[PDB]
């Protein structure tokens, strides 16, 4: 019931890491390097930091209840961007972008 | 402009090393060429830096705005990562000239107004008040790279 | 290698390898076997050749280049020395 | 690595390069090929000691972190006349002018 989900959960995420969506998705591939990019404030900020290869992991490690808990995090992930960043960054449009389609996915998802 | 990054917005993980005894200034030249001064790297430091494919990059000291050197080269440019691999920047001293080394000194330990008290020939007056300027090696560097095509 | 005389003016003889030498504009012009100089007093001389010695062992060098030190008083004649010697 | 030298006698010096793990009758030869003299006339000294031929630069001291090309370490030379050495003597370089007040 919930282990069918969760695979179909593992599926999208293919896609987001996938060239198809390459061009506005790279961002969120990896951790936020605040040492690289110099963002200091970033941890005072975002209390709970989030990334696609941390799901990823997560995903394998059988660390999600259910898919609800894996939207959570992917929704996390843009929240985070969006709460940091102002509303014409460059990062908010590709989190858009890239959100979008997980929506799509997440909301055409069989149960 | 010549010298200057292209707006890529492709990603290119770099590492800035300082490998020399100078207190290091990343300086990135910007879309329209004009060179915007980045925080300073200690010696024998270095740091992740977060750049793009494309972007031009020079180093000097922060104090005296000495050309270094990157890669057994003056500018530096960022090519795109192979299986995501950071692409490695090392910062490091030239073998400067007797001359340049001992105007070097000299500017350390004299003030600007105080370099006509001192015994020595007309010409070096000039040659000390030729402090080394960003701007008028961009300049050098532009003509060469006309010279070079 | 071929080596050179290097005369200060108060008579202390320098034997530098020839290649080493040429660093030097001046003494590349002057050559083209022992050479001497009228103004140069020796510390300073000697240190013209321990800069010949980093020069021709750290350029073109992989290995990270080392600062050629240059204490506070022998700073005015050595620059003097370097703008005579073209180097 | 490779160590760099003074070879010094009375007013004279030698700026030469070496390695480690050269031998002092190896550097002699060197100061033979320059003043046509041979190691039997020879003595090489590091300060106040005296050198042995058979041991080597690296095991008199003289490392290449120590000695090195802007920094070289300096060795004594005293040769032979009349079938008796000469005791060591190196010429002091002259002095630099004191700090000026601007410098200071």
């Amino acid at each position: 019931k919930v282990s069918e989900q969760l695979k179909c959960c593992s599926g999208i995420l293919k896609e987001m890491f996938a060239k198809k969506h390459a061009a506005y998705a790279w961002p969120f591939y990896k951790p936020v390097d605040v040492e690289a990019l110099g963002l200091h404030d970033y941890c005072d900020i975002i209390k709970h930091p989030m990334d696609m290869s941390t799901i990823k992991s997560k995903l394998e490690a059988r660390e999600y209840r259910d898919a609800q808990e894996f939207g959570a995090d992917v929704r996390l992930m843009f929240s985070n961007c969006y709460k940091y960043n102002p509303p014409d960054h460059e990062v908010v449009a590709m989190a858009r972008k890239l959100q979008d389609v997980f929506e799509m996915r997440f909301a055409k998802m069989p149960d | 402009p010549v010298l200057r990054s292209v707006n890529s917005r492709e990603p290119s993980q770099v590492i800035f090393c300082n490998r020399s005894p100078r207190v290091v200034l990343p300086v990135w030249l910007n879309f329209d060429g004009e060179p915007q001064p980045y925080p300073t790297l200690p010696p024998g430091t270095g740091r992740r830096i977060h750049s793009y494919r494309g972007h031009l990059w020079l180093f000097r000291d922060a104090g005296t705005h000495d050309g270094l050197l990157v890669n057994q080269t003056e500018l530096f440019v960022p090519s795109l990562n192979v299986d995501g691999q950071p692409i490695f920047a090392n910062i490091t001293l030239p073998v400067y000239t007797l001359k340049e080394r001992c105007l070097q000194v000299v500017r350390s330990l004299v003030k600007p107004e105080n370099y006509r008290r001192l015994d020595i020939v007309r010409s070096l007056y000039e040659d000390l008040e030729d402090h080394p300027n960003v701007q008028k090696d961009l300049e050098r560097l532009t003509q060469e790279r006309i010279a070079h095509q | 290698m071929m080596y050179v005389k290097l005369i200060s003016s108060d008579g202390h003889e320098f034997i530098v390898k020839r290649e080493h030498a040429l660093t030097s504009g001046t003494i590349k012009a002057m050559l083209s076997n022992e050479v001497n100089f009228r103004e140069i007093p020796s510390h300073v001389l000697s240190k013209v050749c321990m800069y010949f010695t980093y020069k021709v062992r750290y350029t073109n060098s992989s290995t990270e280049i080392p600062e050629f030190p240059i204490a506070p008083e022998i700073a005015l004649e050595l620059l003097m020395a370097a703008n005579f010697l073209d180097c | 690595m490779d160590v760099f030298l003074m070879i010094r006698r009375h007013k004279t010096t030698i700026f030469t390069d070496a390695k480690e793990s050269s031998t002092v009758f190896e550097l002699k030869r060197i100061v033979e090929g320059i003043l046509k003299r041979p190691p039997d006339e020879q003595r090489l000294y590091k300060d106040d000691q005296l050198l042995d031929d058979g041991k080597t630069l690296g095991e008199c001291g003289f490392t290449s972190q120590t000695a090195r090309p802007q920094a070289p370490a300096t060795v004594g030379l005293a040769f032979r006349a009349d079938d008796t050495f000469e005791a060591l003597c190196i010429e002091p370089f002259s002095s630099p002018p004191e700090l000026p007040d601007v410098m200071k």
